[PDB]
Order: C-alpha cells, then structure tokens, then sequence
C-alpha cells in the first residue's frame, strides 16, 4: 500500500487556513467502520509526533485547529488558523496491514513579509589561530525569503573555495531564515591577507548588504 | 504509557548490536509490535514485526542479519543486529503501531569505522573594528568531533537562539550556534554550553 503526498503546500498565511492531501492505492477503511488513516508532524530535531489516528481522532495535546477528513483512499489534513509553530513536515501513513508503509511528507510553507538579513562577522578566535587554523564566521539571521546568495572576498578577491554554508528551517516564531557562512583557511593563509569580506546579497531587497573586517 | 528505546551506539562494520525496548502501560505480548527506523534522508524504514502469535516479519534488506524477538514474562522487545553496515546507520524507534500508534524516542545506531572524537569550542565574538549596539550577535563554534550528536545550551534561558545543521568537513563535523541579546546588558556574562555525551564531554564558554 502506497501513500503520496506532494512535497510542499502553497505558502500560507498566519491566521489563514491550510490543507494537506495524501491517498492511498488501496482503501484503508475495514470491515469495522474504521479507517486505518493517521497523521503525525516531524519538527526539526525533534521526534515524530502524532497529531491524528484512525482517520478522525486527535492524539493527546493536539489542538482542534487540527482535523481530517475524506474518503477510503483520498484525504485532507486541515489546519484551521494556521499558527508560527506549526511550521514542520507533514506524513500521512496507514496502520491497516502489517507492511507499514509512509507517504513522503508534505512541508508547510510560512508565507510573512520580507524581511533584511541582519549580517555579522566574526575574526577567528585567538584559541582557534593556536592550534594551528583560521576559519571566518558571518550570520545572515531573519531574513525572508530563504533565497539569497553569499560571496566572500579575501582582500577584495574572489574566494570560493574553503567556504561551507549552512541553513536553518523555517524559525517556529518568526518565520524567517538564518544562515550561517564560513570560510576555513590555514593559519598562515589567514595571516597574509587582512581584508576579509562578507557579501550577501538578498535577492529581493537590493543594496547587498555587506560586513567585513582587517 | 512510554517506550524506550535502549542500546544504540558506535559499531564497526559486520559487528553486532542489541537494541531493547520497555515500556509503561503497553502489554507488548498483546501485539504487533515493530522496529522502524530513521534514515538522515528523514523517511521511515520498517525494519521487523512481531505478532502476539510469536510470528515474525522482515523485509529483504535485513531479512537474515536481523532477528526481531520477545519476552512475554518481562515485557521486553529486542532488535538482535548482526552483519552491520554503514547503511543500517539510523535511529531505531520501537513502535506498537496497531490502533493508537506509539513509539519511543529512538537510540541512535552509527555503524562506522572512525573513531569518536570530542568537540572543539571556539567563542564567536566581535571584538574591534565593527558595529557594537543595541542587540549584538554572540555566538560558539563547535569544529571537529564525529559523532555527530551534539548539544548547544546558551545559559539555560534564551529564545533568540539560532543553531545551524552540523556540515561534514574532512570526516569530522563542525557546526555553529549563535545568540543575539541588548547591548544593555552584555556585562552579564554569556554563556554556551556544548554537550558530546558519545564522549561524555562538555564544554562551556564564557563570551568575553
Ligand atoms: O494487523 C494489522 O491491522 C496491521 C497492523 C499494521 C501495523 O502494525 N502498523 C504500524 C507499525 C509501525 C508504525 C510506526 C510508526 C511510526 C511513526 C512515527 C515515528 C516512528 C514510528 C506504524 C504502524
């Protein structure tokens, strides 16, 4: 038995209400009335929590924003008044034979204003340069969309290279984005130059705003 | 009514390890009962299944390596692993899916060859040379440990917290946590405290 959902809803907005679909191959209603349909959420790094079994019953400490309805192989999770903290993965599964299967997990996206990324930088640690190696450490937090780019420049230059970035979901209470972008080099590398530059350029406000430091 | 999950951990490949699974509220020899686990991909994998009949089920890819079994008399559910490989790596939950679903918190199984390595902190602070007001951004670098289950804590007490996904780098991971909090009171000292328990390390750091 097969569930699909599609990856990702339309963005919503706070306070609007939301809807997630989810089918089956094969009908999860049985022979005694029920249907074998739950519903639970996965938060980052946080365990699985179930929001809804046997179709229509709300597991313990789920508020009635939640509900679910529809057929024997069709089905809609909803979610009246959608709130910042409901942002997180969404799966539809079935408990009615054995080979327990999953459907893949439906994201819901937090639709809110634009919003400025408040960059900083940071000049490697004295404790880090000792043991041999510099690495440049610069935030980009709160921003909205996630869309955006990163450039670093050592002494004015074209870098690339030795940088790793990294992101963060959707912020369960303001529903932005932050970013996190370093650049590893060695302790000499470090010590040569002394114009490091931290460029971001949010794709929809203009102006990249920029940080760096000697 | 819990479950949990015990026994995960390091373990080279082709070695062997145990998982067991008690619980409160839950008669175990009344159902199905069943292994699942989490690939970091973060889709559901069925592992086994017991029935109360003793009737086991497994899924070609641990048919033979795996042996799912019970003890009636203690309430105990068991995860007998053998022939690990690197792609059995997950968290393994222990799950009484039949009904209400329920299921632990999982233990964390690492079926690798590297060795454990505890983490390096480094205080992320700005210094001189660039903009110091209202609401500045602290933050700690934690570089170079394996294992990758780590935890940022900043004071105990703080909600403008931002900890990024840990990136691999050169076989070892390396992750970054920042905190942002009024100018007006810096000179109260900040500080964040990183936990390693896959090395029962923990390092704290004062900004500043
Ligand atoms: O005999 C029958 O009616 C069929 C029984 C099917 C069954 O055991 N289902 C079943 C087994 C395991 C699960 C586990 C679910 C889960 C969900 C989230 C996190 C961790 C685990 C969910 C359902």
């Amino acid at each position: 038995a097969a569930l699909t959902q599609s990856p990702v809803s339309n963005p919503v907005t706070l306070g609007t209400s939301a809807s997630i679909s989810c089918r089956s191959t094969k009908s999860l209603l049985h022979s005694n009335g029920i249907t074998y349909l739950y519903w639970y959420l996965q938060k980052p790094g946080q365990s699985p929590q179930l929001l809804i079994y046997q179709m229509s019953n709300l597991a313990s400490g789920v508020p009635n924003r939640f509900s679910s309805s529809g057929s024997g192989t069709d089905f809609t999770l909803r979610i009246n008044t959608v709130e910042a903290e409901d942002v997180g993965v969404y799966y539809c599964a079935q408990n009615l034979e054995l080979p327990p299967t999953f459907g893949a997990g439906t994201k819901l996206e937090l639709k809110r204003a634009d919003a400025a990324p408040t960059v900083s930088i940071f000049p490697p640690s004295s404790e880090q340069l000792t043991s041999g190696g510099a690495s440049v450490v610069c935030f980009l937090n709160n921003f909205y969309p996630k869309d955006i780019n990163v450039k670093w420049k050592i002494d004015g230059s074209e870098r690339q290279n030795g940088v790793l970035n990294s992101w963060t979901d959707q912020d369960s209470k303001d529903s932005t984005y932050s970013m996190s972008s370093t650049l590893t080099l060695t302790k000499d590398e470090y010590e040569r130059h002394n114009g490091y530059t931290c460029e971001a350029t949010h794709k929809t406000s203009t102006s990249p705003i920029v940080k760096s430091f000697n | 009514a819990a479950l949990l999950e015990s026994g995960g951990g390091l373990v080279k490949p082709g070695g062997s390890l145990k998982l067991s699974c008690t619980a409160s509220g839950i008669t175990f020899s009344r159902y199905i009962m069943s292994w699942v686990r989490q690939i970091p991909e973060k889709r559901l994998e069925w592992v086994a299944s017991i029935s109360s009949g003793g009737i086991t089920y497994y899924p070609d890819s641990v048919a033979g390596r795996f042996t799912i079994s019970r003890d009636n008399v203690r309430n105990i559910l068991y995860l007998q692993m053998s022939s690990l490989r690197s792609e059995d790596t997950a968290l393994y939950y222990c799950a009484r899916g039949q009904g209400r679903p329920y299921w632990g918190q999982g233990t964390s199984v690492t079926v690798s060859a590297a060795k454990t390595t505890p983490p390096s902190v480094y205080p992320a602070a700005p210094g001189c040379g660039d903009t110091t007001g209202s609401s500045v951004t602290l933050g700690c670098l934690v570089k170079g440990y394996f294992p990758e289950p780590v935890t940022v804590t900043w004071n105990s007490g703080g909600s403008s917290v931002h900890t990024f996904p840990a990136l691999l780098q050169s076989g070892l991971y390396t992750m970054s946590s920042s905190v942002t909090v009024p100018s007006s009171t810096w000179p109260s000292t900040v500080t964040c405290s990183v936990a390693h328990p896959a090395s029962s390390t923990t390092v704290d750091k004062k900004l500043e």
